[PDB]
RNA sequence: CUUCAAGGGCGGGGAGCCAUGUGGACACGACCCGAAUCCGGACGAUCUACGCAUGGACAAGAUGAAGCGUGCCGAAAGGCACGUGGAAGUCUGUUAGAGUUGGUGUCCUACAAUACCCUCUCGUGAUCUAUGUGUAGGGGUGAAAGGCCCAUCGAGUCCGGC
RNA sequence: UUGAGGCGCCCAAAAUGAUCGGGACUCAAAUCCACCACCGAGACCUGUCCGUACCACUCAUACUGGUAAUCGAGUAGAUUGGCGCUCUAAUUGGAUGGAAGCAGGGGCGAGAGCUCCUGUGGACCGAUUAGUGACGAAAAUCCUGGCCAUAGUAGCAGCGAUAGUCGGGUGAGAACCCCGACGGCCUAAUGGAUAAGGGUUCCUCAGCACUGCUGAUCAGCUGAGGGUUAGCCGGUCCUAAGUCUCACCGCAACUCGACUGAGACGAAAUGGGAAACAGGUUAAUAUUCCUGUGCCAUCAUGCAGUGAAAGUUGACGCCCUGGGGUCGAUCACGCCGGGCAUCGCCCGGUCGAACCGUCCAACUCCGUGGAAGCCGUAAUGGCAGGAAGCGGACGAACGGCGGCAUAGGGAAACGUGAUUCAACCUGGGGCCCAUGAAAAGACGAGCAUGAUGUCCGUACCGAGAACCGACACAGGUGUCCAUGGCGGCGAAAGCCAAGGCCUGUCGGGAGCAACCAACGUUAGGGAAUUCGGCAAGUUAGUCCCGUACCUUCGGAAGAAGGGAUGCCUGCUCCGGAACGGAGCAGGUCGCAGUGACUCGGAAGCUCGGACUGUCUAGUAACAACAUAGGUGACCGCAAAUCCGCAAGGACUCGUACGGUCACUGAAUCCUGCCCAGUGCAGGUAUCUGAACACCUCGUACAAGAGGACGAAGGACCUGUCAACGGCGGGGGUCUUAAGGUAGCGUAGUACCUUGCCGCAUCAGUAGCGGCUUGCAUGAAUGGAUUAACCAGAGCUUCACUGUCCCAACGUUGGGCCCGGUGAACUGUACAUUCCAGUGCGGAGUCUGGAGACACCCAGGGGGAAGCGAAGACCCUAUGGAGCUUUACUGCAGGCUGUCGCUGAGGACUCUCACUCCGGGAGGAGGACACCGAUAGCCGGGCAGUUUGACUGGGGCGGUACGCGCUCGAAAAGAUAUCGAGCGCGCCCUAUGGUCAUCUCAGCCGGGGACCCGGCGAAGAGUGCAAGAGCAAAAGAUGACUUGACAGUGUUCUUCCCAACGAGGAACGCUGACGCGAAAGCGUGGUCUAGCGAACCAAUUAGCCUGCUUGAUGCGGGCAAUUGAUGACAGAAAAGCUACCCUAGGGAUAACAGAGUCGUCACUCGCAAGAGCACAUAUCGACCGAGUGGCUUGCUACCUCGAUGUCGGUUCCCUCCAUCCUGCCCGUGCAGAAGCGGGCAAGGGUGAGGUUGUUCGCCUAUUAAAGGAGGUCGUGAGCUGGGUUUAGACCGUCGUGAGACAGGUCGGCUGCUAUCUACUGGGUGUGUAGGUGUCUGACAAGAACGACCGUAUAGUACGAGAGGAACUACGGUUGGUGGCCACUGGUGUACCGGUUGUUCGAGAGAGCACGUGCCGGGUAGCC
RNA sequence: GACGCGGUCGAUAGACUCGGGGUGUGCGCGUCGAGGUAACGAGACGUUAAGCCCACGAGCACUAACAGACCAA
């Protein structure tokens, strides 16, 4: 939900 | 939205009240059934940690012992008097009528007998100017012209500690540690620089307040913020 | 019935009522599960935010403000030198303690639902900290990030409306 | 010579392995013309059976007979007969000679399912009929339970705490339970004492089923017993912030609520405080028990005393500092004990309290004295208002001294002095816009003797196993020990005591491989790495010398740079002295003297914020927030601002030098113009402006209508920008008020843009300077500038280096093998795949081929659009929420009029209610204010909501959202698209109606007016689109007229077929009319557009009707007209979300794929043209034909219960449209150098500077430094610079939330491999006992590619300049395989030097991270 | 796991001794030593190509390759 999985 | 600050004031949290048990005296003219017979001797000169000025310990003849708003002059020793009758000397305590025109006054009464309103802050004074049987027009230190009965009771000269406000803060914790011991919430965040859930002018982009800042009397709490009832604003013309 | 009139509408030469099964409709949870809400009353400041009360903490070193002194010079004002003095939201500092910049390292079914190592910042102050205490949910608290209010926050949690 | 036809050829380039399905085929197994015979469905024919329908017979839907060429497939769905389950009832049966259930098996039925046999089981079970219903499962990321694979797999290694080993003891059993030795670990903790919290965990005995990361004889485990002793330690008492209770008051009310009053509560380490010390003792308590000694309080008695309450104390901030002084530590010497054994050193001990008595330095004061310059301090300071000196009063320690003590303790001695001095005591100084508790209690205030002194707590842990964190959790968790030794500035490192521990609790084995984590060292080069020097490294302590720009004069500054540094011998100086400090001379060792350890890399330019400080607990520490400073606003306190429903409250123990509300954000230089809009405020003739009362009308009253008066507010006017904001276009004014001043400027703001010039570099989208027309800078939305500061952004230099060229060796822990322990993720099924094809367009499973014996170990992760998470993007839903506003609607609040409280005599006096000040007397105010009620205005402060649909996704645009015409429309009717052309939302009293008279456009002839004649079926005209109609008229002219009439229908249309309203039309009737001789025409305009529901109002004529009844008023209704809903079959309605949320969708966008190929790339045909002449050496327009699938676009097939982005990197394969290299052809080919073309993919195609970039620009090298495909190959490989979350700034836009196909700083990369795949390693089976040697089907290779030089030759060729080749040689470069004599690296083997510390020194050793550091270095590996 | 070699008819491994190598001159003692009354004394020279050390080679049956089990047409 931060862009890359999971940042 | 949420209330703003200035609402979070009015529910009196400890956050937002003045430490009062750290507080001397409640500073108010003394009483006499009449006569003027009273009168005591300075006993020591004290720090008010409410008004940031001395305040003089004072014994009078009935051994009574209190604090007094401490004019300037006024040194351990003394001999201050109260009454209709008292010397007209810096110190004294006399109602205005007994009070020679022309001579700076201080805690003046706004009703006889309540101990002391107007002028008590450092430096500051008030001003006699006109008598009569009715009316004694002092002038306050904000300038106004304010008519009060002549039985106002009031203390000669000016409150000791003037110049108090010449010398800047210069750093934060010197502002800190004054506010500290006072009934203020300190530092401020600037409106603007807050949500709009929080303050009328919070939000946007970029900082700068919503609407126009000169808000009408009529405004509700809560949206009363900015330049309150504004005559006009800015310096120029 | 409408209608000068005319023409139209509705009705008319005796079949219904009740019961039982069953088809379908409408209101209700309405074939069953499925989600983000909204509202009510309660329980939370053992976490954390901010304030208050009462206690506690900060090796060592550096720099050397005012003030004072001695000497020289000067009519004086005052100047210069040296010393004394020991100021500071001052400096160095893994003192204690507080913080958390990079490694985008280790870990990532962990030692751990926020850890480990090195690196790094502050370290007499707007400082850090224990205990006590106050503020409660559209309300607090907020040097403001929509941050925080017990792993829960652009409106906590529990149960209820359901 | 020419025409035509057939088949073929050229044209003809693609990415893992070629293809007609494959093999393969050539007088065919191809092609075309005929022909012959066959194969081949469930079709067709045919036997039997079944169902269904119908016929005959029948009560039958039971039999029996018959008919079907004209019956037999089916999703959703309608209809119908039946099977099975539970329990009820009626009728009727079975079972211990064995019920139900279960397992295996036999029979029937199309089937649901029925039934039998054998075994098991051991007590219930059916059938028929009629009922009953929590009645039938493969599915829901369904629920609960159980279970397999996973797998004997991951973990039991990683932490600066690496810990053990040999003997022995006990035991059935011992790596880890115990004893000894040896070896280690912990030093503010891994020691000692405790708070909270736990709660028995403590001690003993007995145990091992549980718990313990292995085992266990051990245990915080299991069981049973036992254990906590107080006048003098806590609680208890006191009061703190503050809390509760009662009263009072509020509230509809309370378990609610503020104030006031009274009462109580509120501190166990860590606030105040009456009093206890020493030793001994238990398995476990201990200032508690025991022994000794001491002390406090109260009370009783006795003596004393009559004092006694004033005062002192309790009792207090931050910074500096002196003096007194104990323990500790150390020095000296003596004594006792131990240790060591070349020396004479080294360690330990040398004790002894509370209390009672006594001593008193500092401070203060007194007498004397009599200083005019002296006294005094570390410093400040002191004095004729009396200095020093002298005497004296008061007066301290947890300290000295005596006792306590022929007490206690010690094996013994059972010391004495000194220095530095924690504790404790007592002084001096400085700071505050900061002023640093209270109360109980104590003292004041004597002594003896005796008595009493109850109640509660007391164990143990206090943490890498007793607390919180689900755990014996690497996390979190307060206090006192800060004085143990060396070291050194040090509470630092390092080393070592005391004390603790070997439980940060699984072990054993392999020179121990690959790979990984931590780390050491690497030659030459030295940032070439990379977004970026990320990571690492360099520097380093102390002293001496020396130190730039700039500057707010503080700073900059440890700038920079240079030198020194050890040991030994003998000394000097400062000081009372130190086991303190500063130096001197001589001698002397090493590569190295802060020898280890500790321990800055430095310099410059630019941006930002002034500084210290704050922040997103858990991806943002920043430029964001804060700040002092600047500024504006409000308010005289019965205030402004704010909280409460109220009673009431904060600010406020406050008072303008105040405090509230905002903006800006240190200093310095400054801060221009604009009041039109918006806001706020002031004013106001006039206009506007609600309700009550008042007047008129109305009504026997009332509703209701109108008037008069008119508050705030508005209109209007004015003020105000450090108020929201604005600061252009045009010309030598215009919008809308002004029209950008100082500055600054390609900016964190500049699209163009890598702007131009310069600096710098080989090369610089960077950086800096200048210019600057600024897409779209600019003054407290603050502008410019700026010293200092900074885990902030960018750039340069020196230094440094494994970041890189380019990797190697080593060290430690894993990894691998063994014993023990022992999970999880995941699983529709099947599964040895590979190349192709096909398929819903991205297949292990389909099709064709190829390959393939089984099982197992290790590996790095290509594929399973791998695992994990019902996609956050996008759209959709008459979903949610937060937020905004001049969206809709309301609600608080403020202002204002009116009524009540409320009283006496459009302005005025008064006092008596009421309010406030005052202790009270009494003062002020006063019918106002407050309060209750109502009315008008303002009113995102707050609440609920809305904010449509269509659409080659959505948005913007548009409206194909209601209508009419032509075409599309395929000659009936119907017919779509954001299809093509274009219109309607009216207009007309005549432009309607009838009748009479008449014939028009245009052209010709005679006198663009008028008159006459002729031609003239229609081109004129007919209101308006388009199509259509019309000539004795539907047109023109004239006249007359109002049918543009009322009422009610029929039919068609709207809506083909085929239901649906309003609307429309055609055609009637009834009534009344107009015109005409009359037939007849007129239901508006020649026809098809010009339109609107319910509710409500107004209006038209008559009538019906309103609660027992009559009258009046005022209502309710039948029929109809008018008023609008254009989203036009009718809601009353704006936005943002990057803070987001949910439901879903591949119904729909973004990436990729797939189709297409306009675009893009490349080619071909024709060949104008030019190339001095010459198309074709070379270049090559137009036009035409194509290939590719790299660009772009289109489409919306695949995927939204997830196929991870760009760029880069690494590693592998491929294509050819070839850049180089080989062999060639042409030339505008003399040669040399080129130019163009052909074959050709074997090999090669490199390094760097700016930029995230791909792309591209640039540099120097080069044979050349080609292009493209592989999910724009490659994130279960890496990277994370850009895109693309949450923070922030700038510009632009917006009222605002907030937005941007603008810029900028910051910003977490998950998973243990089941299958398949390949690289290597084994075990088996097949060929059917063995050893040794071979063969070679096939397979792999680039194993080799390229360049330079010499001879040829200064030759051929050439006027000359210039300048080849065949061949033969030498070397270089890239690649490849191997090897270590040589050179080089490593080399925690080894040897040496040396620092600190410890073992007394010496000798010889340990530790300093897995070598302390330094020097050398063998083998091996490289 | 596999592979290779040796196994007394033996040099496969270890010990010992040589050889071949790495360091760089051992402890002790003697002389010198700036000095110092002496005590004491950093260090220098000699003894000492010393001492210490070796993952290689050789010699050498001293020690250990013993004992013996199994499968197999
Ligand atoms: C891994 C994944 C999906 C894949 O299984 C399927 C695909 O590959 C398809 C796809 N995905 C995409 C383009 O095609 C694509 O661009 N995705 C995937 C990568 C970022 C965005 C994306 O939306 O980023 C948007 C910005 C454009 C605003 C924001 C940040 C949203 C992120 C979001 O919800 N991520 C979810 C992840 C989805
Ligand atoms: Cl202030
Ligand atoms: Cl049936
Ligand atoms: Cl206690
Ligand atoms: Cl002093
Ligand atoms: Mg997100
Ligand atoms: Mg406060
Ligand atoms: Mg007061
Ligand atoms: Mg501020
Ligand atoms: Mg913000
Ligand atoms: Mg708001
Ligand atoms: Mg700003
Ligand atoms: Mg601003
Ligand atoms: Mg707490
Ligand atoms: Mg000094
Ligand atoms: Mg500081
Ligand atoms: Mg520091
Ligand atoms: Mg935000
Ligand atoms: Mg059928
Ligand atoms: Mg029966
Ligand atoms: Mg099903
Ligand atoms: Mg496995
Ligand atoms: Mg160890
Ligand atoms: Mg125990
Ligand atoms: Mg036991
Ligand atoms: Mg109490
Ligand atoms: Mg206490
Ligand atoms: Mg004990
Ligand atoms: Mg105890
Ligand atoms: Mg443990
Ligand atoms: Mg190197
Ligand atoms: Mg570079
Ligand atoms: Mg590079
Ligand atoms: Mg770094
Ligand atoms: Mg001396
Ligand atoms: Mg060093
Ligand atoms: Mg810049
Ligand atoms: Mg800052
Ligand atoms: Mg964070
Ligand atoms: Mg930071
Ligand atoms: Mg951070
Ligand atoms: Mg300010
Ligand atoms: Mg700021
Ligand atoms: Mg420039
Ligand atoms: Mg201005
Ligand atoms: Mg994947
Ligand atoms: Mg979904
Ligand atoms: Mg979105
Ligand atoms: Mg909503
Ligand atoms: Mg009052
Ligand atoms: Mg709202
Ligand atoms: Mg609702
Ligand atoms: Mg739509
Ligand atoms: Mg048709
Ligand atoms: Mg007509
Ligand atoms: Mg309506
Ligand atoms: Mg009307
Ligand atoms: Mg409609
Ligand atoms: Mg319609
Ligand atoms: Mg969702
Ligand atoms: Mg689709
Ligand atoms: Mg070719
Ligand atoms: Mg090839
Ligand atoms: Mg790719
Ligand atoms: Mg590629
Ligand atoms: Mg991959
Ligand atoms: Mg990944
Ligand atoms: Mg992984
Ligand atoms: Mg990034
Ligand atoms: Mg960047
Ligand atoms: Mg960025
Ligand atoms: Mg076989
Ligand atoms: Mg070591
Ligand atoms: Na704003
Ligand atoms: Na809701
Ligand atoms: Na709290
Ligand atoms: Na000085
Ligand atoms: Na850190
Ligand atoms: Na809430
Ligand atoms: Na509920
Ligand atoms: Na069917
Ligand atoms: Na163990
Ligand atoms: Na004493
Ligand atoms: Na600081
Ligand atoms: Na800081
Ligand atoms: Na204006
Ligand atoms: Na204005
Ligand atoms: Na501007
Ligand atoms: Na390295
Ligand atoms: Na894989
Ligand atoms: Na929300
Ligand atoms: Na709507
Ligand atoms: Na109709
Ligand atoms: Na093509
Ligand atoms: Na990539
Ligand atoms: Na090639
Ligand atoms: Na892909
Ligand atoms: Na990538
Ligand atoms: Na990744």
């Amino acid at each position: 939900x931060t862009x890359p999985f999971x940042x | 939205g949420r209330r703003i600050q200035g609402q979070r004031r009015g529910r009196g949290t400890s956050t937002f009240r003045a430490p009062s048990h750290r507080y001397k005296a409640d500073l108010e003219h003394r009483k006499v059934e009449d006569g003027d017979v009273i009168a005591g001797t300075v006993v020591d000169i004290e720090h008010d940690p409410a008004r940031s000025a001395p305040v003089a310990a004072v014994e009078f003849e009935d051994g009574d012992r209190r604090l007094i708003l401490a004019p300037e002059g006024v040194g351990v020793g003394d001999e201050l008097q109260v009454g209709v009758s008292a010397e007209i000397a810096p110190g004294n305590t006399l109602p205005l009528a007994e009070i020679p025109e022309g001579v700076p006054v201080c805690n003046v009464e706004s009703s006889p007998g309540d101990g002391g309103k107007f002028a008590r802050a450092s430096g500051v004074n008030a001003q006699l100017l006109t008598h009569d049987r009715n009316v004694a027009v002092v002038k306050l230190p904000s300038g106004e012209m304010k008519r009060l009965d002549p039985q106002c009771r009031a203390t000669i000269g000016v409150v000791a500690g003037g110049g108090r406000t010449d010398k800047p803060f210069v750093k934060a914790g010197n502002k800190h540690h004054k506010m500290k011991a006072r009934g203020t919430k300190w530092p401020n965040v600037r409106g603007v620089a807050m949500n709009a859930v929080d303050h009328p002018f919070g939000g946007g982009g970029r900082q700068h307040p919503g609407k126009p800042k000169s808000i009408s009397r009529n405004a509700p709490p809560g949206r009363k913020v900015g330049d309150i009832a504004s005559k006009r604003t800015g310096r120029g013309g």
